[PDB]
Parts: C-alpha cells; structure tokens; sequence
C-alpha cells in the first residue's frame, strides 16, 4: 500500500493548452487546474486542460474559484466526457521548476481533497528552442 | 416537486393577425404563455420553459431553460407574417426534448395553434406512432380561428395516448371573448 | 356608441393624457441607456487597458547585420535583438531611440527623440493675447523688428529673387520699463509655431557638466520642432 | 386645441371613432413594446457594468510603485521613468486619460504591468514646506498708533482686490 | 470579404478529442461545435474552440437543434478568463456535408456578422487534404438561374506561431524531417 | 354599413354564394379569407365597373384594419387604381396610399414602382431618373421579395421606349428571367418576350450574343414554329461565320432598326470571328496570315489591321500583329461557353495531358527511387 513509480500520460492537446496559457500571461504566473482520469494505482492519464480565471493574488489556493470550477465541471458532464481533476498546474518563469512557499500548501489541500493531485510546472521562458522543461 | 420539461409551441403564421377576440389574438396567446410558465414554475421550480415556432422555420429562439426573464423579452415583436407549416414541428420539438442538460425528467408539450393545418393524415399517425415507440405527451390546443372537431386532430390526440393513456385535453377555443378560463379549467393541473 | 360631437370630442382626451404619460418617460429610458452605453464603453476601454506589458526604452548604437541590431538600454546591458516583422530596418538610424520588449527584447516602435520635462516648463505658458495695439510709440522699431523675422517663416521667395540667405536674429537692449518684454509677448502671440521662454539665470545648476547639457537639450528641441523661436532675456548674467 | 375640436364638427363618422383609434392603438402597442425592451436591455447592463467593476477591482492591487511622466504621444502612449532609474514605454496609459496628466508627475505604477492608474499628489523640497506658515493670529489694528493712513492705503491695496473681485474688472483696470 | 484564415493546430486535434468523446454511444458521425476568433484586420485567425451537443435527424434533413445557453455560459466565461478571443463562427466534420449548415448559419448570424465555417476531416488523412473553408453569401445565384445560397470557398492554411513549435517539435521525435534537405528530400518533395 | 354590401352585392355572376360568404367573414373580424376572397374579386377578368362601390369597401377596410400586412393591401389597391383610370388623382391617391403606411415592411419599394410605371406615359424626364434610382438604391439586405425586381423590371421596360437604354436593357432582361421560376402567362406574350431579347443583345454595343441563351429553353421552346430568321441568325453569330446569305436574309426579313445597325452587325461578326478562328487551331501555329482573315471576315487586306486595332482596344484578345511577314499573332484571353462536341476533344486534351504527367512520374520514380528513401 504504498507508491513505487507512477508513470503520467499526458495527451497532444494537453501540452498545448498549457504552452498558450504559459505564453499568454508570461509576468502574472497564470493558474490553472488540471483534469484526468485515475485508471490504476500507479498509472495515471489527462487529456483535458482547461484554465481558470486569475485573481490579484496570483498562483494559490484563493485563486482557485470552487463556484467556477462546478459550473465549469458541470457544463463538460453533457459535452465530450465528465471525469474528475487529478491535478493543477502553474508556472514559474522566474527560475526553473520546484514547489514554492504557497504551491506546497495547496498540494496539501488538494491530496487531502482529492487522492494525490500531481503538481505540473512549465517554464514558457524556456521552452524555446527545440525543448521544454 | 413533479420533474417535467416544459416545452411551449407558440404560433407566428399569418393566420394570427385576425384579432376575432376583443384583444388581439397575439397578445392572447402572449399572456397565455405568461399563465402556463407561471403554473409550471410555482408548482416546481426546477423544471425548464422554453419557446419555439415552426412557421415558415422552427427557429429554436430561446433554449430549453428554467430562467424565464430571456423568454419574457422574446415574447415581444414576434412578426407574425409566415406561413404555419406543423408538421416538423413536433419533430424539432423531440430532438429539443432529446437534448436535454439532465436526463432526469418528464416529457410533455404544449401547442398553441392559430391557423388552420393543411397535411396529411398518413403524416400525423407516423408522426404519432412515433410519439407511441418515444413515450412522449404532447398537448394541443387551438386558437382564434378553430375549424370544430376536425378529423386530422382528433385522430392525433386519439393515436398520441392510446389505451388509457395521459388525457391530452383538445382544447377548442370559441371564437368569441372566450379568456383564460378556458384554459385554466382542466388542462393547468389535469393535464 | 353612434356618432355625436361630444363624447367623440371627449373620446380621446382622456386617451392622449396616456399615450404621451407612456411616452414621455421613454426619452428619459433611452438618455439613461445612452449614458450607460458611454459609462460601459469607458469601462470596455479600461479593461482593454488593463493588459498591457510595458516595453522597454533603449537606443540603437548600430546595426550589425541586417536582422542583429546592437542596441542598449537607459542603463542596463547591451543586447542583439531584431525587428518585428514590417518595421522598416532603413529608417532604424545609429542613433535612433527605440522601445524593446519586456520578454522577446525585440524592437516594437521607435520613438523620434526625448522633451527633458525639465525644459517642458519653458514651452507651454501663453504671452497676452495681445495684438500690436498694446503698443505705442515704437513703430520704427517694431516694422523694422518685424522685417527680419516674420519674413523668413513666411515669404522665403523675396530672399531667392535677392539670393542672400537671411539673418539669424536681433538684440532688444534698452533701459529697463521701456517694454522690452513687451514685444516677446507680441510676437509669441501672432505666427507662432514654437516659442521657448529661457530666463537665462535657472540654468546653473551646482554641478559642472550640467548647463552645456541643458543648452544641446534646448537646441535639439529647436531641431525636433520647425520654425521656433528661442527668446532668452538678460544675457548679462550668462 | 382648434385642430381636434375642428375634426370633431365637419365629419361625424370618417375620422372620429377612426383617426382618434389607429394611431393611438399603433402608438402604445410600441410602447409596451419597448417598456420591458429598454428595461431588459438596462438591467442586464448594470449588471455587466458591476461585473467589470468587480474585476477592475480584484486586479487592482495595493502595493504601487513611483515614477515621473516623461512625455505623451498618440501614435496615449507615455514615457515613463520609475524610480529604480528604469525607463518603461506604453501603449496605453491605463486608469487615467492622455489629456489629465503632465511630464513631471508622480504617477503610481503597478510592480508588473507598469500601469498608471494612481495620482499622488507631488511633494517637493523640505525647505519651502519650512517656510509655510499657518494660523496667523487676529492682531486688531488699533495696536499700531500713529500709522492709521499708511493701513488704510495698504487695506485699500490688497482686501479690496480680494473682496471685490468683480469691480475691478468691469471697470477696465487691474489690481497691481 | 476575407482572404484566408488560419487556425491554429489547437482546434484540429480538439475536434478529433471530441468524435473520440462522443464515438461510444454516439451514432451522429459529424461533430458539430463552435469556432472562436480574433478578426484582426483582413485575415482570420483562429486559437482556441470549443463543441456543443448536436445532433440531426436523416428523416426530412432538415431538422437540427443547438443549445444557445451553453454557448452563453461558455463563451462568456472564455471572454472572463481570457478577454482577447471572441466567436467567428462553427465549424463541422465529414467531407459530406448535410443542408442544415445554411439553417445553422443563418441562425447564428445575429452573433458574428462575417460568419465563417471550416471543415475538417478526421477519417481521410492519406492524401493531400487539410482543412477547408466557406462564407456566408447571400446572392441571387448568378444571373439567369433561380435564387440560391451559393456557398463560396474562401482558401485556408495552418499557420504556425511561436511557442507552440518547441510543443509541436518535441511531440513529433519521429522523423523530424530537418530543413533544406541533402538532394533526398527535395526530390520527394517534387515526387 | 352591411345594407351597403347588399345593394351592392350584383355585377358578379352567381351573386349570393359569394357575397353571404363575403359578409359572414366580415363579420367573423378575420382578414385573410377575406383578403384571398377580395383578391379573388379583382382577379375576376371583368370589366369591373364598381370601383366606386369598392373604393369605398377598401376605405372601410382601411378604417379598422390596423392589422393587416400592407403588401397586400397596395398589391391589391394598385389593381384598383389601374381599374379606375385616372392619372389626374391616381398619383394624389398612391402618394396617400404610400405615406399612409410606413411600417416595417418594405411596401414604399413597390409604391415607387407604382409611382413610375403609372407616371411613365407622359413627360418622362424630371423624376424618371430619380424614380428608376430610388428602388435599385432600396433593394437591399433582402433577395427575396422578387416583386420589387418584377415591378422594377416593368418599368424598365416601360423606360426601353427612350433613345439610349440598350446594354443596361439586355442585362435587365436576364435579371428577371432568372429571378422568375414559373412562367403562368400563354406563350402569346412569351414570343415577344423573347423576340425584345433577342434585339436588346443583337442591338447591344459590347454584347453580341454573350451565350447563356441558347441553353435556356425560354426561346426555342417559344419560336420554333414562328420567325425563325431570329434563331438562325443568332446561330451564325455563335458560329462566327459571315454567311452573307442568312446574314442578308434577316436584315430583309427585319426592316426596322436594322437599317442604321447593319454595317455595325457587320463590324461585329468581323471582330467575333477572330476570335473562334483562333479557337479552332488549338494555340498549335495561332500566327495567322492576314490572308485567312480576308478569306473568312470577306475583308480586304487595307482593312484587317483597322479590325484587329479595334479588336485589341475592345479587350477580347491582347495578340499582336508582325508585318515583316504580315502574320497576326493570337493571344487569346476572352473565354466563352461552348458546346459538348467542343467539349470532348477539350476532355481528351485533359486526357493526354494526365496520362503524359502520370507516364513522367513513372519515369522520375523508377530512376530516382534508390536515392529517394
Ligand atoms: N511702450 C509701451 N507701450 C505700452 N505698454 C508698455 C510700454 N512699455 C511698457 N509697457 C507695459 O509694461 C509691461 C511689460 O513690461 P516691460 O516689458 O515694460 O518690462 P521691461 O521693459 O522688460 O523691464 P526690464 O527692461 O527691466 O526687463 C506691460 O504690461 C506693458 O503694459
Ligand atoms: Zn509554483
């Protein structure tokens, strides 16, 4: 009863619905959550990438907009598929890629909500020339 | 508490413009829709009231919604100048009754038609039979000028709920002042 | 019922007291609407504002090659960035003053030259409004003062068909209330184009190298801008 | 008021019961019409109003930043020079207009986007705010002995200028 | 009056995500959504999309429906989160189209007045075929034939910005297929 | 009010039937069986001598009407009118009829017409101008009234009878047959419909023929049996030849308005039949000698190089002409229709033309495929 090494798969679509929203809002760390499919134990899939509406706050868990979300979640249930979200997302461009101050607090607040609520960093000031990180 | 979608069919063909009553037939049939959304909103807020026309196109102006304030604007300035054409528009308000947000509730249309049918009897009992093979409840209720117990409607209501069916009342109006009563008497809550 | 000549005169007098009730008010609907539409557009145009990015203020030092343009900002490093797509690399001058991008750092738009707020105070104020009639005694003067400047900004045709290039300017010196300002009001007033007003002692400063640099500022304003006029007074502090 | 006693003497049964009903039952058909239309149409603005209102406010943040107004271009665009030596340029201005505003202003500055959207209103030097001097107490005139003319041509001089504003400038003179 | 558009590569995969939603019960064998724009000048461009529940029945084939709140309540939280991108027009699937998407656009003309529509094909992918594209015309047809519609063709392309590539190239890791070619590669490109 | 209908209800045969039936949905204040019935009326090919009675039916109507769709009401009122027959107070009534409605619904579009075709019979210069613009200028944002154009299309050819309307005419005329779907008029008045189509594009000064008639049955169908110097005559011109027999035929055949226009028909089938004899060699050897020209037009050798000036200023060709061998060189540019026989050898060419590009394909793919990968 414990992890040994997941694998996440994500979709073609995915990945571009995160380098545009990177792209878009490049100094306001733009904050979004990421929705999937929990299969297996230790395989685990996302398709669907939607965004979510930024605050002045920036990346935390009080931009995360719970009306939004179930009025968003609820309106994907009769077009393409409901599933549940199995992560977020957001983006460092200062630097490269670890869990900040208040990102570990709302991985705490989504793995005690939801089952384990992997945390995807992109850095859109970096993906440039053939590669991304 | 009764979980239904309420499905209104307005008329806008050109045999509306008449005003046989002592107001005019648009703005009866105006306040006749106003009386029926607020029936089937205080007996249960959680159903869904939306218009639709079929003359000349049944152009779906306002969506199957439980809001009403969008269909209170849309009443208004309807143009009534088109040719009543009905029979697709039992099929167009099906495939409204198929998409549905939630496929939790009841079926059940209600017509208002103004202007005398002109189609086959082989249409109406296909097009009833299919209602038979769909389970669906459709009301009819006329309008303005009214043609007593014609075969094309009575053979519909008949062929529609079958062996002890619903009780789709055939509501036939007189052509004289005639006001709500009428339609407030059986069909509002024996429906 | 029938037809009388009363109650047919008394028919629609208690309707028009509705129809023009039902009415009125609607002016005062659509102004309120109207008024709201305008608030709306004013709240369009800042949310439309709230996104912007800001670009960078630097100056091209020169052009490499035809994509790599050295460049440097007011104080930080020196970069090699390009252009956008049509920017028109021929116009971009060794020298020119450009704004770069915050992320990409490459040039969007060119900006022609810089004002120095400092001297901006010494542009905008008005003279008098006055007419060449708040002035006597002094016609000699003045048709002779008036010869050598308004001739050159309008009519440079009488100086082709003599051929000699014209003048650069004059000196007002007299014993002072004589109304020597006077005149800088009156010609600042009537075909003016650009008009600086130095006092000539407020450009000292407690450093060394600071008042050449406020005269090149002065000049270049004068460069910026066809035909001005610089009016400095009292050059005996200066 | 001739005009509709007029129509009611020649004719009797042309335009009595006819003109005074086609277009007085045409006119309020319009205006029930648009009684609910214009209403509809309004409240649904407010609320689209309040809900900018609402996300102007959210992004408005409190930490701001000054700077000093270099110049103003339209092809709205303003320089702007924080106060870390750093130079920035616009597009567009922000909050503020393009016609409100002067080179030489402290115009708060968001920390990121580098929008202007405060005023702040322009301090200076210390040494003049040393030379205000307020609450100047009430020395009745009448301490001064033997001087009475010289306060009188002085009275005459400036509180005149300061009370009668309008004598002075209908009477084609100015105050020195 | 445009001369081409060219989406994004963001909505062509989409459309293949949604028939893969819908091709588990779904018996429609056309996906019909609606596209999003920025209309900046002259050309179009297309970055983000999205679809809607639609279905039509082979019977009469005239007989459709769209649901008008969802599109309300999803474009209006898109122009929330993201305030740059607005409606343009739809878009279908199917190289054979049916003869609703005159009803479809005539309809949805009260949203977007240069209204466009592109169509993509999701089984045929071994040829040369990418997406194409019409206009709304409304024309007699020329000068001696009766009236019609006359959809007329407006030419497409996929453009290709940045930031996407470096997410489009380290997808591909397949061929790859580097620039100018050593001989080999140009002569398949004339083959 | 009911008394009038009955002391009014003869000149009509099988009088009760009808009128019992008229003063029932009179009563009944419904006003579309009444309409169609009204309309049935005026229809009726009679001489209609009560128009004063109905006049007075139509203003009784129009009393407590505000109901009905206006259309309609000026459909029919332009009948009454018409039936009336007095142009002193028939503009003064339709300039009332006009301003009395000015809702929503197009009805001024066709007023106008109304206005035009009842005033174009006597001076014709001050508003007709004005009159003719003012429905093209309105007839927009909606192609499907196609009364409008039929009412403009009328006084159109009530505006034919000037001295220059000949090339906007011939345009017009296929503006309306193609607007119309069914034809509902005998063939009695198709044959001269047909046969003014038929002068306004042989009368046309850069339309010739300009195709898209000989498809349409709208005038073989109708002239088959009558006038068939018409047909063949427009069959030499697609043709191109001279045929200086059937050529002559007709202008014997049609005397007026062909006496001042045969040396310019004349001039048209010499600059028309360049350009099809240049379409009969397929671009192989098009440096045509003057001397085929002179053979084909009947032209002198002086006179082919005014033809050919005249024919590159027209715009059909852009070619150019050599004089150190006196051979015309072709550039054909200006297309046409044209028949299945000339479109089989164009299917063949296509034919040949994809079996050559195909058969290189085989060739660059079997050399090149070691190195292709
Ligand atoms: N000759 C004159 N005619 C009319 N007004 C005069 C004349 N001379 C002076 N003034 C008045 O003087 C004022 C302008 O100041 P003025 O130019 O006299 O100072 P100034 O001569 O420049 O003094 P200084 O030479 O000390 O700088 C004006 O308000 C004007 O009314
Ligand atoms: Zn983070």
């Amino acid at each position: 009863a414990v992890d040994t090494a997941e694998q996440v798969y994500i979709s073609s679509l995915a990945l571009l619905k995160m380098l545009k929203h990177g792209r878009a809002g490049v100094p306001m760390e733009v904050m979004g959550l990421m929705l999937g499919e929990f299969v297996d134990d230790y395989t685990v899939r996302v398709i669907d990438v939607f965004a979510m509406p930024q605050s002045g706050t920036g990346v935390s868990v009080e931009a995360v907009d719970p009306v939004f979300q179930a009025k968003m979640l609820d309106m994907l249930k009769q077009t393409g598929r409901p599933e549940m979200v199995v992560g977020w997302y957001h983006s460092h461009p200062g630097f490269g890629c670890w869990l900040s101050g208040v990102d570990i607090n709302t991985q705490q607040s989504f793995e005690a909500l939801s089952e384990r609520a992997v945390a995807v960093v992109v850095d859109p000031i970096q993906s440039v020339k053939g590669k991304v990180v | 508490m009764v979980l239904e979608s309420t499905m209104v069919c307005v008329d806008n063909s050109e045999y509306m413009r008449n005003g046989d009553f002592l107001p005019t037939r648009l703005q009866a049939q105006q306040d006749a829709v106003n009386i029926v959304c607020h029936s089937k909103t205080r007996s249960n807020p959680e159903n869904n009231v939306g218009l639709i026309t079929l003359a000349n196109d049944c152009e779906v102006l306002t969506t199957l919604t439980p809001d009403t304030g969008r269909i209170l604007s849309k009443l208004h300035t309807v143009q009534p100048k088109g040719k009543i054409t009905f029979c697709t528009g039992i099929r167009v308000a099906h495939l409204a009754l198929k998409h549905r947000q939630g496929k939790n509730h009841k079926m059940r249309i209600i017509a208002f038609v103004g202007s005398p049918v002109e189609d086959n009897e082989k249409d109406l009992v296909k097009l009833a039979k299919r209602l038979k093979k769909e389970k669906v409840n459709v009301d009819i209720i006329n309008f303005g000028e009214e043609e007593v117990n014609t075969e094309k409607l009575t053979a519909f209501v008949n062929t529609l709920n079958g062996k002890d069916g619903t009780g789709s009342h055939l509501v036939t109006v007189p052509p004289g002042p005639s006001l709500a009563d009428a339609l407030i008497s059986s069909p509002i809550l024996a429906g | 019922m029938a037809d009388p000549r009363d109650k047919a005169l008394q028919d629609y007098r208690k309707k028009l007291l509705e129809h023009k009730e039902i009415d009125g008010r609607l002016k005062e609907l659509r102004e309120q609407l109207k008024e709201l539409t305008k608030q709306y557009e004013k709240s369009e145009n800042d949310l439309k504002a709230l996104q912007s990015v800001g670009q960078i203020v630097g100056e091209v030092l020169k052009q490499l090659t035809e994509e790599k343009f050295i460049v440097k900002a007011t104080n930080g490093p020196r970069y090699v960035v390009g252009c956008r797509r049509q920017l028109d690399k021929s116009k971009l001058k060794p020298g020119t003053r450009v704004a770069l991008d915050m992320t990409t750092l490459t040039i969007m738009r060119y900006l022609p030259r810089e004002v120095d707020p400092l001297v901006y105070n010494m542009s905008h104020e008005d003279p008098g409004n006055v007419s060449y009639s708040e002035i006597g005694g002094l016609s000699e003067q003045i048709r002779e003062l008036r010869e050598v400047i308004e001739l050159p900004l309008t009519n440079p045709e009488l100086f082709q068909r003599v051929g000699i290039i014209p003048p650069k300017g004059c000196l007002l010196y007299g014993p002072p209330g004589t109304g020597k300002t006077l005149l800088a009001r009156a010609v600042a007033s009537q075909l003016d184009c650009n008009f600086l007003k130095v006092v000539s002692s407020s450009i000292v400063d407690k450093y060394i190298g600071e008042s050449a640099r406020l005269i090149r500022e002065m000049f270049n304003y004068a460069r910026d801008h066809q035909p001005c006029i610089i009016f400095m007074d009292e050059i005996d502090a200066i | 008021e001739q005009d509709g006693i007029g129509e009611e003497v020649l004719k009797m049964s042309t335009e009595e019961i006819i003109q005074r009903t086609r277009l007085l039952d045409s006119e309020i058909k319009i205006m029930k019409s648009e009684v609910l239309r214009v209403t509809h149409e309004l409240q649904a603005m407010k609320d689209k109003i309040k809900e900018n209102s609402e996300k102007i406010k959210v992004n408005k943040t409190l930490p701001y930043l000054v700077s000093n107004v270099i110049e103003l271009l339209d092809v709205k665009c303003a320089v702007i020079k924080t106060s870390t030596r750093q130079t920035y340029f616009l597009p567009v201005i922000g909050l503020v207009d393009a016609e409100k505003l002067k080179p030489g202003d402290l115009v708060g500055v968001n920390k990121d986007s580098y929008l202007i959207l405060e005023t702040l209103p322009t301090e200076y030097d210390s040494r003049v705010k040393a030379m205000e001097v307020d609450e100047r107490p009430t020395e009745q005139y009448s301490d001064i002995g033997g001087l009475d003319k010289q306060i009188q041509e002085l009275v005459e001089a400036i509180v005149l200028p300061m009370n009668h504003k309008e004598k002075f400038e209908n009477l084609g003179i100015q105050p020195p | 009056a445009v001369q081409k558009v060219v989406v994004h590569p963001l909505v062509l995969l989409s459309v293949v995500d949604h028939f893969n939603r819908i091709g588990k019960v779904g018996n429609q064998k056309r996906v019909v959504g609606v596209l999003l724009g920025s209309w900046q000048k002259k050309v179009l461009d297309v970055s983000n999309s999205f679809a809607v529940p639609f279905d039509e029945d082979d019977k009469d084939d005239s007989v459709w429906f769209l649901d008008h709140d969802y599109l309300e309540n999803m474009y209006g939280m898109f122009k929330k989160v993201n305030a740059r991108e607005r409606i343009v027009g739809w878009y279908h699937t199917g190289p054979k189209l049916h003869k609703n998407d005159i009803a479809i656009n005539e309809l949805m003309k009260r949203y977007c007045p240069n209204s466009v529509l592109v169509i993509i094909d999701v089984k045929p992918k071994d040829l040369g075929l990418p997406t194409e594209a019409y206009i709304s015309v409304e024309e007699v047809h020329d000068d001696g034939t009766p009236t019609s519609k006359t959809f007329e063709h407006v030419t497409s392309e996929i453009g290709a910005e940045e930031a996407e590539e470096v997410g489009v190239e380290h997808l591909l890791r397949d061929i790859k297929d580097t620039t100018v070619g050593t001989l080999s590669q140009r002569i398949t490109n004339q083959v | 009010v009911p008394g009038f209908l009955q002391q009014s209800q003869n000149s009509g045969p099988g009088q009760p039937a009808v009128w019992h039936r008229l003063e029932e949905l009179y009563t009944k204040k419904l006003w579309h069986q009444l309409t169609l019935q009204v309309l049935d009326f005026v229809q009726d090919p009679c001489f209609a001598q009560g128009d004063g009675l109905i006049k007075l039916y139509e203003n009784f109507i129009s009393e407590f009407e505000h109901r009905v769709n206006p259309l309609s009401l000026v459909e029919i009122i332009l009948h009454v009118v018409r039936q009336m027959t007095d142009p002193n107070v028939a503009l003064t009534f339709l300039e009332k009829t006009r301003e009395k409605v000015k809702s929503s619904d197009e009805a001024v579009i066709l007023c106008k017409t109304a206005i035009g075709a009842l005033k174009l019979n006597i001076g014709d210069l001050q508003v007709t101008k004005e009159t003719i613009e003012d429905v093209e200028e309105m007839l927009n944002n909606l192609p499907g009234v196609t009364s409008v154009h039929s009412r403009f299309y009328d006084l159109s050819s009530k505006y034919y009878q000037t001295i220059g309307n000949h090339a906007s005419y011939y345009k017009d005329a296929l503006r309306f047959l193609g607007c119309v779907d069914i034809k509902d008029l005998p063939v009695s008045e198709q044959q001269e419909r047909a046969f003014t189509l038929g002068l306004a594009g042989l009368l046309g000064e850069g339309v010739f023929n300009f195709g898209e008639l000989l498809m349409h049955p709208v005038l073989e169908s109708l002239r088959n049996t009558d006038r068939q110097w018409l047909i063949d005559t427009l069959y030499a011109f697609n043709s191109g030849n001279v045929e200086r027999f059937q050529t002559l035929k007709t202008a014997w055949g049609q005397q007026p308005d062909l006496a001042a226009n045969e040396a310019q028909l004349l001039r048209k089938i010499q600059l028309l039949c360049l350009m099809e004899m240049t379409f009969t060699r397929p671009a192989n050897h098009r440096q045509l000698t003057f001397e085929e020209i002179a053979k084909s037009a009947k032209i002198t050798v002086n006179e082919v190089e005014l033809l050919v000036m005249k024919a590159l200023s027209v715009g059909l060709v852009k070619g150019s002409i050599d004089e150190v061998d006196k051979r015309v060189h072709m550039t054909w540019v200006q297309p046409r229709v044209l028949d299945l026989q000339q479109i089989k050898g164009m299917k063949d060419r296509l034919e040949f033309w994809c079996t050559d590009v195909k058969s290189m394909e085989m060739l660059v793919e079997h050399q090149a495929h070691d190195i292709l990968t």
